């Protein structure tokens, strides 16, 4: 959780650094800085991060999420049935 | 009587693999298996043991030509086969049933694999005829044995992706277990409640 | 996805493997993937990390006042600490007797 | 005071323990549980402080056999001479899948705690639980078992150790939450190492991007728990079974063979009325299950509690980070 | 003589307490504060007044039931023993509830549901599980008697689950502890008749051992038999209305059978063509856009020649139960076909299964404090 | 006693048994009936066989849908010509059509209507009615394709979760007794280590 | 209540004063039976929906149609709804409850 919080923290101190790269060409002139450097690297990050964008993807990913779901789900089942038989034994 | 037994009990062991509770036919059958897989070294097949031991292991892997060669070698022709009075009716019958169950164990352990088959490359690779094959299948699909349907105007059987994953697998063979555990504990509370059952049922049914 | 695709304990090829989406894939990609983009290039985190920097000479500059006092008090706790926590463990295994002998006076 | 019961206070495992402990990391004792290491420490302020350990290695082969003592006896005298004394407080077995503590390990802290009281027993954990929660687990033993001390055996004080019903789920310490003071030199060398050479940072921070993407670890985790915690389920079942039968079914035809006597024979015994309930072995609470076992009921409700948590936050971020 | 002697002492002796009731409630407080304090349990304070609930409508159902003219049962009670309890001021604690649904009962017999609304706007107080299963019992009967299958259909499953998680224990629902048990199962059962190929939501509401014969109820129901209208009408009825206690039965009284000719016939029209609206539906709707081929197909299916097959097609479309549309030029006959849902259960299970996992681990852990 | 009879001294009865299971009016009986009939030819077909025996043994042995299409019209000409089954001839083949269809519509799920208007000498149109008249009568999920002539079966494939819920049906049900029946337990433990004296005080006004 | 709106005009007895005494009764039915058509139908031909409200001549289906909005469209029907807005599926679009479920299984 503190691996999840400082996730997000680092989207948005690149949130941060994407305007100053932005914001370089937005007064005067700049954004070398991000005009084939980082417009590299983001396309890479985008081609990871999510993946492409069908809407296939998107039920494809639910599809993984309500197997997961539904493995995480008969975790807490099985904490149910590891009680129910220790419980049992010791009435 | 050991390849009656190996007829019987690779096809049952391919389909239950999964199962937690493995129903062993022939105990005569899984002692000589487990001797021959005891042996660190286990050399070309000499014995009439271990030639129905060496097509046992083929037979579960589906190759019915190894198969075959074990079972239908000189060696056991002149030690076995040529001791029947129609040595070639007992022969084709038996290349038959290796054939045909065969595919059947193939099917079982490879059903996993496939999303769908063609009757035509299953009647090429088994060298069966295609009404056989289809009654097989359809055989097979009626016995809930194979997650599958089949297409009647393309020839095709296609698979159903239900089949559960190995920690699906770890979850039902431990759901069964769990219910046998609640069956037995069933079972102890009645012998409980039944008390110390000792000084209540003497005062109603005359 | 699984490992069925993959070869499931061991490829026998030269690595290639498109992408794929499986577990805290997009969970940690984003959280390391979105950080190297503001730690290679950046303006605005060296600033900050010099300023870390700051704080760290400031914790060792704490820490050289405090290792001086730690050089008399833990210098006190060591050498006693021989003595008293074995005397402590002493009594501890020195009681299986205590246990013995008193015992073996009432019967 | 958050201090334990009755001769010891909590653990503060100090960072350059932890340090030692993953240089012998989940080697020399991968698939065999293999006690890595003694915890060397002193008393603090509401805590041990656990300030070094030294490893104890064995003939680690593929199997573990206990060696001479020679190495221990030289190695607590070689840390002595430089630094402090034998002050072992615990010991650290790393080692073999996601924390569990097995009923050897209860037996060999028995003889442990019983003999200094002043002790935890820690369960290394890394990446082999998915990493995952509860990396240090300190865990101490009941003083109630030690002071019903040896020994519970099948039948006598199996019942009665029992019936007194000393924890089995009983509470582990937390092991940080503060400065420890000694912080101070590895504190310095982070401005050095990040930034300006964030080389071994980088490198051990992008460790989670392959945490994820590859080879089956979700999948492998409820795999091996699919077997590890099946096998445990089926003999507490299986146990649970013979010894009801003893407990009732048998009874059941035995007193209705008590009928069939009338339950008196004036002249002469009463040989075959005297002579039924003659022991099985359980008569009730079997008891290596029902608190060595039941502690390990724990070690896999937190197993699947831990399995499961990693899971939760990609059924967040994937849905999410798509979302967008 | 014995069979009186103990109604008239029940009725005589509530008569008594209506007047301690409405005395203690409004004004007294040291009387009340002096109630609080002296036994262990408050549980004799409360469970007196819906006691006499279910005690007085049986009472009160034998002497509407004997007498049948020149009415003295039913205007004493809805005047004086009724609203003299409930219209002013409730006493505090859960006894405000109980009055309430006490009340709420009582208007349920009598076939005057339209304060439905304002009922629910006086339970200001908390829903405690105890005064909320009792609460849809009757609101989901409300919506059953409102043509709203759908809805009620939903209210009747969670009051059957048996993890709304009821614990009793102390006898709060005492002696009829499976009429909670039949008559939700039954009063859904006239439910899935009506509109079901929706739910995929009966999974939940009731057990195998029952679905397997109401199951096949339905389908032999709308399908090929009136017989099914019997069994269910004769089962249903006990558990409509809700008539605690039917009088002696012996034909040198009659007394008692006048009474039941309203009470069944009122009901007699509810299931009559509610029923006949289900075989509609009960053919699959195979295509959902249907041509010449399966328009034709289904009105071959629904009546034959000749006379007056498009008209009665297009009547029973109206209902609630069709939506489509005609076209001229093409003839054509398009429709619509939905569908319900898969898995509700599992995410509902997830909170229920924890339950079994908690009290599990409660209850040890009350027998952990014993032993130890 | 009668099915011995029949399998020892007159195995020919089967033709008769066979023709009454088919043309029987309750098509919940005929089909329960239908599986001890199968065994019983099964066990018969090496000392009687006939174009009727075999029509049931080719469906539901074989599954040879075409072998039982021949041996039907060969039971056409059976039936004319049999004094006791005259009268059953259009009961038969009418029956006979209706399981050679509900038996391939359980194992294909595409079905041609051409094939089918072939089979049952039907016009295409008369097929796909006779068909919507199957599918209502059995209860089969099926879309008819009147477009492409294709009879499409639903997927009853019984999801796994609920082969999971019918099997722990039983057992959800016996833990809720065994909770309840411990709870009562309990409850009547705790109840009577109430100490006696409570009741004593309320005997002075 | 069958929705038998043909039967219904054709059941009246006209010599029931009784009926022709209640105000606003005579359109209230009709305001009902085109109530029913907007909830499930697409369109209505015009002599179909003429002789649901009692065999209607041209000029007294004008307040029919201009009712509702509805008007004629080619060959000859009159529009009553939009074919997706008469239909309105809620089906099977669950399984997006994870927030809450991931609120309880928070710890």
């Amino acid at each position: 959780s503190d691996l999840q919080q400082v996730g997000g923290a680092s989207a948005r101190i690149q949130d941060a650094l994407s305007t100053v790269l932005q914001y370089a060409e937005d007064v005067l002139s700049g954004k070398v800085s991000a005009d084939n450097t980082v417009g590299r690297f983001l396309m890479s990050l985008v081609n990871q991060v999510p993946k492409i964008v069908p809407d296939d993807f998107e039920t494809m990913l639910n599809s993984n999420i309500n197997d997961l779901l539904m493995v995480t789900y008969l975790a807490n089942l099985t904490q149910s049935q590891i009680a129910l038989n220790e419980k049992l034994v010791n009435l | 009587y050991l390849v009656s037994a190996m007829l019987l009990e690779i096809p049952y062991m391919a389909a239950h693999e999964s199962d937690a509770r493995r129903r062993m036919i022939s105990k005569q059958f899984h002692h000589q298996l487990r001797v021959g897989e005891r042996q660190p070294l286990l050399g070309p097949p000499e014995s009439m043991r271990e030639h129905v031991v060496a097509a046992s292991k083929a037979m579960k892997m589906g190759d019915w030509k190894t198969c075959h060669s074990f079972i239908i070698n000189e060696k056991m022709n002149g030690k076995v086969w040529d001791l029947f009075p129609e040595a070639d009716k007992v022969r084709t019958m038996l290349v038959r049933k290796i054939q045909e169950e065969s595919l059947r164990t193939y099917l079982f352990t490879y059903s996993s694999v496939y999303d769908s088959i063609s009757m035509e490359t299953l009647s090429d690779m088994f060298e069966l005829d295609l009404p056989t094959v289809h009654s097989i299948i359809s055989k097979m699909i009626i016995n809930e044995e194979l997650m599958a349907s089949l297409d009647q105007p393309t020839q095709t059987v296609v698979m159903h992706r239900t089949e559960p994953t190995a920690q699906q697998n770890l979850a039902l063979q431990l759901a069964e277990k769990l219910g046998s555990l609640v069956e037995n504990n069933e079972r102890v509370f009645d012998h409980k409640q039944g008390t110390y059952g000792g000084y209540f049922r003497d005062q109603k049914d005359g | 996805y699984a490992t069925r695709e993959d070869a499931p304990i061991g490829p026998h090829l030269q690595s290639m493997p498109s992408e794929q989406i499986r577990n805290q894939l997009t969970a940690m990609s984003s959280v390391l993937a979105k950080a190297l983009e503001v730690i290679k290039p950046a303006h605005i985190l060296q600033e900050k990390e010099e300023q870390h920097q700051l704080a760290v000479t400031a914790y060792l500059k704490n820490s050289r006042k405090e290792h001086q006092r730690i050089l008399a008090r833990r210098q006190t706790i060591e050498e006693r600490k021989e003595r008293l926590e074995s005397l402590n463990i002493q009594r501890e295994k020195e009681e299986l007797e205590q246990r013995e002998a008193e015992l073996q006076k009432v019967r | 005071g958050g201090s334990g019961d009755s001769a010891v206070k909590q653990v503060q495992i100090d960072g350059l323990v932890v340090l030692k402990i993953i240089k012998h990391y989940q080697e020399e004792g991968q698939g065999t549980e293999v006690v890595q290491g003694v915890l060397l420490g002193l008393v603090v302020e509401d805590r041990l402080e656990i300030t070094n350990c030294f490893p104890f290695p064995q003939h680690t082969e593929d199997d573990a056999d206990f060696d001479e003592v020679q190495y221990q006896m030289e190695m607590m005298r070689s840390l002595r001479h430089v630094n402090i004394d034998h002050l072992h407080v615990g010991w650290y077995q790393s080692t073999y899948y996601g924390s569990f503590v097995t009923r050897a390990l209860l037996d060999s802290q028995f003889s442990y705690q019983h003999a200094i009281e002043e002790s935890v027993v820690l369960i290394y954990d890394p990446i082999k639980t998915a990493q995952g929660s509860l990396s240090l687990k300190a865990y101490r033993l009941t003083p109630k078992l030690m002071e019903v001390c040896k020994e519970k055996d099948f039948s006598p004080e199996a019942l009665k150790k029992a019936n007194i019903t000393f924890e089995h789920m009983f509470e582990e310490v937390p092991i940080v939450i503060k400065n420890s003071h000694l912080i101070n030199v590895l504190m310095w060398e982070l401005e050095k190492k990040s930034a300006v050479a964030d080389k071994h940072e980088l490198l051990s921070l992008a460790s989670s991007n392959h945490l994820g993407k590859n080879l089956q670890l979700l999948m492998d985790r409820v795999d091996e728990m699919s077997q590890d915690i099946v096998k445990y389920n089926t003999y507490m079942r299986n146990t649970s079974k013979q010894q009801q039968q003893k407990h009732q079914y048998q009874q059941r035809r035995q007193q209705e063979n008590m009928q069939r006597q009338s339950r008196g024979e004036p002249p002469l015994p009463e040989e075959d009325l005297s002579k039924l309930f003659k022991p099985p072995q359980p008569p009730a609470r079997m008891d290596s299950l029902l608190i060595a076992g039941q502690i390990n009921t724990y070690c896999q409700n937190i197993k699947e509690f831990t399995a499961q948590n990693l899971g939760k936050l990609f059924m967040a971020q994937a849905l999410q980070e798509y979302n967008n | 003589q014995w069979l009186w002697d103990i109604i008239d002492e029940f009725i005589y002796q509530f008569q008594s307490f209506s007047q301690y009731r409405c005395k203690t409630a409004k004004k007294s407080e040291e009387e009340i504060d002096f109630l609080r304090s002296n036994p262990k349990i408050w549980n004799v304070h409360s469970v007196l007044n819906v006691l006499h609930s279910l005690v007085d409508k049986s009472n009160i159902n034998r002497q509407l039931e004997v007498y049948t003219s020149g009415g003295d049962p039913e205007s004493v009670a809805g005047e004086y023993g009724r609203h003299s309890l409930y219209k002013m001021l409730g006493y505090f604690s859960l006894v405000g509830l109980l009055r309430l649904h006490s009340l709420l009962g009582d208007y349920y017999q009598a076939i005057k549901v339209l304060e439905n609304i304002e009922l629910n706007k006086k339970s200001m107080y908390s829903r405690v599980p105890e005064c909320q299963v009792t609460t849809y019992y009757y609101v989901g009967f409300a919506y059953l008697m409102m043509r709203r299958y759908q809805d009620a259909i939903r209210v009747f499953a969670n009051i059957l689950l048996y993890i709304q998680r009821t614990k009793s224990m102390f006898q709060r629902t005492t002696y009829k502890y499976e009429m909670i048990n039949k008559q939700n199962e039954q009063m859904h059962a006239l439910l899935a008749i009506a509109l079901t190929m929706y739910p995929m939501r009966i999974d939940e509401s009731i057990h195998l051992q029952l679905r397997e014969k109401y199951g096949d109820k339905m389908l032999r129901m709308q399908k090929g038999d009136p017989q099914v209208y019997e069994e269910l009408f004769s089962y249903s009825c006990p558990k409509f209305l809700s008539p605690v206690v039917p009088n002696y039965d012996s034909v040198h009284p009659n007394y008692h059978k006048e009474p039941f000719l309203q009470q069944l016939k009122v009901f007699s029209d509810e299931v009559q063509q509610q029923a006949q609206l289900s075989t509609i539906r009960s053919f699959l709707k195979l295509y959902t856009t249907m041509p010449v081929a399966k328009l034709a197909g289904f009105l071959d299916l629904t009546e034959q020649e000749f006379r007056i097959q498009l008209l009665v097609f297009k009547h029973k479309m109206k209902n609630l139960v069709w939506t489509s549309g005609i076209s001229a030029l093409d003839g054509e006959f398009q429709s619509a076909s939905e569908v319900d849902f898969y898995i509700d259960k599992d995410m509902i299970h997830i909170a229920d299964t924890k339950v079994a996992r908690r009290y599990g681990d409660f209850f040890i852990r009350q027998i952990h404090k014993f032993e130890e | 006693q009668y099915l011995n009879a029949i399998q020892t001294m007159c195995p020919h009865i089967l033709r008769y048994l066979t023709t009454a299971v088919i043309t029987n009016k309750d098509v919940r009986k005929r089909r329960q009936v239908l599986k001890d009939l199968v065994k019983v030819i099964q066990q018969e077909s090496y000392t009687y066989k006939d174009p009727i025996t075999e029509f049931v043994e080719c469906l539901y042995v074989n599954f040879d849908f075409d072998g039982a299409q021949k041996k039907l019209r060969e039971c056409e000409s059976v039936l004319v010509n049999d004094f006791f089954l005259v009268a059953c001839l259009e009961d038969f083949i009418e029956n006979a059509r209706l399981f050679i269809f509900e038996t391939f519509c359980r194992i294909h799920q595409c079905i041609s209507i051409n094939m089918l208007a072939d089979k049952l000498n039907m016009t295409p149109e008369e097929a796909e009615r006779w068909i919507v008249n199957l599918i209502r009568n059995a209860r089969l999920d099926a879309k008819i394709d009147s477009k492409l002539g294709h009879v499409v079966m639903g997927n009853n494939a019984v999801s796994p979760y609920q082969q999971v819920i019918e099997k722990t049906k039983s057992l959800s049900f016996r833990s809720q007794m065994l909770a309840m029946n411990i709870e009562k337990k309990l409850n009547q433990n705790s109840r009577s280590e109430a100490p006696n004296w409570a009741t004593q005080d309320s005997g002075f006004y | 209540e069958t929705c038998h709106f043909q039967a219904f005009w054709q059941a009246l007895d006209e010599n029931m004063d009784l009926l022709e005494g209640i105000t606003g009764f005579e359109d209230s039915v009709r305001k009902f039976i085109c109530h029913v058509v907007g909830i499930t139908y697409q369109h209505i031909d015009r002599w179909l929906l003429a002789e649901m409200l009692g065999d209607l001549t041209d000029s007294q289906l004008k307040m029919w149609m201009s009712k509702y909005g509805w008007s004629a469209d080619e060959s000859g029907q009159i529009f009553i709804c939009s074919q997706e807005e008469s239909i309105k599926p809620k089906n099977i679009v669950e399984k997006i409850d994870f927030d809450s479920v991931s609120s309880i299984m928070a710890s």
